[PDB]
RNA sequence: CCGGCGCGCG
């Protein structure tokens, strides 16, 4: 057989600026989210309806309307409102802004890649630390090296003067530089092959020669890995630091507003100077926004209360992965209390009309609309609030072969959820049958369950054939059995089954029974009193031996001289002769032990006949 | 599980008679 | 003996849930009785049905 | 229709 082949794939990547306007083309400048009075959306602001679409779909920041491009004022498209929940913004950083997952989780993928201590470029992004021959791809003529803490005396006054303004700053952003900008310069021009070669060649210079020794090596191996990656992928090293912010889109911010509040709150702060604490503000503000609590103390709002970051809203236990993608909330589902039914049959359960009448709303609007006696949907629905008796005669005949799904709270294993078909009860609980209690775990002391109605032909197929008791009465775990009669009816059982008493329990002094045709005799006689359930009796055989019990040679054979011998065991009588082959069995037991056999051999014929 | 593996002639010819 | 009546009783616990109104951010239905929300399937829900087989069920409770 | 705090049920 030929696989049906499916190649599907999805991969994530550091985005370009250039991706990001993509994404935007449509930046938000103002930090005004809407107006005090009239709770419009402010222009160029947060909830700009120009940069991310219509509010009340098909209307424009005026106030016209079109039938569901732009508008001429505003300049408000004419779309859907959905447009607000994907399309996105950009904040035009002035200066670049480093990515703090990239440079402040350890190992540091910048430190690693630019080959520096992690303190030296966190002093550069925060400090008023200066770094010397920032790029290599364009000469200089100065000899200064690594990062000097302090400022130069020389390069403070003398060479400015000497060089003036506007060509020294020309040429200024290639021998000295500061910040983030510094480490996207280093980043651009760096050649891989280069990096990787040096890497290799230092690792084979440190082998060839040890705790340290071994370290060094590590991040030769590290770094000549890291390095690779980039030359194989469409990814650049310098994307690590920000020159664009992505905006949310405002549909899924209807907290995070304030911080992109305070990044357009510093950022256009800063490009009315143009210096450099403000410069770091802007970075702080961004790394608030994009990853809180990494930086040791994490920024507070004025209720001394933790800001929450992209970063924590996308992991841990409540973020968006294990939260809202592993696990839904579902419409046409319910809730009740269980209740036991010993009458229920295997495959059944019972549910309230409330909860009925709720999940199977559309399959009664539609036996009511089939049979003409609704006139549409409107008055169907009416009609079903009305609770008019004929609602109650469609929701029982549309429930007939549509399966429903189980399923208690701890869900330990499969068989915590089956499938049953529904009938309706009265009252306003959920009828559960006792075989499958031990599956679900479940007793009656206030349990309760949930219940789900599946809708596509393949599902309900899938719950019928696949899902339902009678077809999991084994436990995938070690397949033991799974309902298995428990307590009040194993009681039961051992009550029935527990023969005669025997011995100095039956007769006070040392002994120095009827007869019954068949076991119909047997239990007539019971039920006309004249016998009780442990009240020993013979019972003539008519089949082959199959009676266990222990292998032991007869108590007694009574011979005669005729031929007939009689063989006495312990639990049964035998009759057999000489001249002929005849040969009479005749079974020692009680009413219970008839009652069980008849009752299992019963369900097996009743289970044939009715097939 | 059920996932897996992708789940005219002889017209306006007839005999004249 | 002396037998008590409990605040925990049904016409309090018996819910129902055909359509309605969803989350304005995640679009998916409400959460609580009183909200006339959904019951939520979640991950040990998921492998239940993924035990089965039933790739069928278990995509509509997702979409 | 958003999150924290407190109290509960299985
Ligand atoms: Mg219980």
């Amino acid at each position: 057989m030929i696989d049906r082949y499916k190649h599907q794939q999805l991969r994530i990547g550091l985005v370009s600026p250039q991706q990001i306007s993509a994404w935007a083309t449509g930046e938000v400048t103002k930090p005004y989210t809407f107006h005090y009075k009239t709770n419009k959306p402010e222009k160029d602001g947060l909830f700009c309806e120009r940069i991310f679409g219509p509010i009340k779909s098909g209307i424009c920041a005026c106030g016209n309307y079109r039938v569901i491009k732009f508008c001429e004022q505003c300049g408000v498209e004419f779309v859907d409102s959905r447009i607000r929940r994907y399309q996105m913004g950009y904040i035009k950083l002035t200066c670049p802004v480093t990515h703090v997952w990239y440079l402040k989780r350890l190992p540091s993928y910048i430190a690693n890649l630019l080959d520096k201590p992690l303190k030296e470029l966190e002093g550069l992004v925060y400090c008023d630390f200066s770094f010397a021959r920032p790029i290599t791809k364009k000469p200089t003529f100065l000899r200064l090296r690594g990062s000097f803490e302090y400022e130069i005396q020389s390069w403070k006054y003398s060479i400015p003067l000497f060089f003036t303004t506007q060509g020294f700053e020309i040429f200024r952003n290639r021998e000295i530089s500061t910040g983030a900008g510094a480490i996207r310069e280093q980043l651009a021009d760096l050649d891989l092959r280069i990096i990787i070669e040096n890497s290799l060649v230092e690792w084979k210079q440190l082998g060839e020669e040890d705790r340290k020794i071994v370290r060094r090596k590590d991040f030769l191996v590290r770094r000549m890995e890291l390095a690779k990656h980039f030359i194989r992928t469409n990814i650049e090293p310098e994307w690590m630091v920000l020159c664009l912010l992505p905006v949310l889109p405002p549909e899924l911010r209807p907290d995070i507003n304030e911080l992109y509040r305070r990044v357009i709150y510093r950022n256009n702060t800063l490009t009315d100077l143009l210096v450099m604490c403000q410069e770091k503000l802007v970075q702080e503000a961004v790394d608030t926004l994009l990853d809180n609590g990494i930086r040791g103390q994490p920024m507070r709002d004025g209720h001394n209360k933790v800001y929450k970051s992209f970063s924590d809203v996308i992991e841990g236990k409540e973020g968006r992965f294990r939260e809202t993608l592993l696990g839904k909330r579902v419409d046409y589902s319910g809730r009740s209390v269980i209740v036991v039914g010993p009458s229920l049959s295997l495959h059944r359960c019972g549910l309230p009309r409330e909860i009925a009448i709720e999940l199977f709303q559309t399959f009664v609007i539609r036996g009511l609309i089939r049979q003409h006696l609704a006139s549409n949907i409107g008055v169907a629905k009416s009609q079903i609030r009305e609770k008019k008796p004929i609602v109650w005669e469609i929701l029982q005949e549309v429930m007939q072969g549509h399966p429903v799904l189980l399923n208690r709270a701890p869900t330990l294993h499969r068989l915590g959820i089956q499938s049953f078909q529904p009938i309706l009860v009265e009252g306003r609980t959920i009828c559960l049958h006792p075989l499958v209690c031990k599956g679900f775990n479940a007793d009656f002391d206030g349990d309760q369950m949930a219940v789900h109605v599946p809708l596509s032909l393949e599902a309900q197929a899938e719950a019928r054939l696949l899902m339902f008791s009678h077809m999991n009465l084994l436990s995938p775990a070690i397949g033991d059995p799974i309902s298995v009669p428990t307590q009040d009816m194993l009681i039961g059982l051992y009550v029935l089954t527990s023969g005669t008493r025997r011995g100095i329990c039956a007769n006070r002094y040392n002994p120095c029974e009827p007869f019954f045709c068949n076991s119909y005799d047997a239990i007539g006689a019971y039920r006309q009193k004249r016998i009780n359930l442990d009240s020993p009796l013979w019972l003539r055989w008519q089949l082959d031996q199959r009676v266990i019990a222990s292998k032991e040679v007869p108590i007694e054979v009574h011979y005669e001289s005729f031929g007939n011998y009689h063989e006495i065991y312990a639990h049964y009588l035998i009759v057999r002769s000489v001249k002929k082959e005849t040969l009479y069995i005749y079974i020692r037991t009680t009413v219970g032990h008839i009652s069980f056999y008849r009752e299992i051999e019963e369900a097996i014929q009743g289970f044939s006949q009715a097939c | 599980g059920t996932g897996f593996n992708k789940g005219d002639i002889l017209f306006y010819h007839r005999e004249f008679c | 003996p002396y037998i008590l009546k409990l605040i925990h009783q049904v016409d309090d616990k018996i819910h129902g849930r055909s359509s309605g109104h969803y989350a304005l951010v995640t679009q998916q239905p409400l959460r609580g009785r009183s909200k006339q929300g959904g019951q939520r399937v979640g991950e040990m829900e998921v492998w239940a049905l993924e035990g089965f087989g039933v790739a069928h069920i278990l995509q509509e409770m997702l979409t």
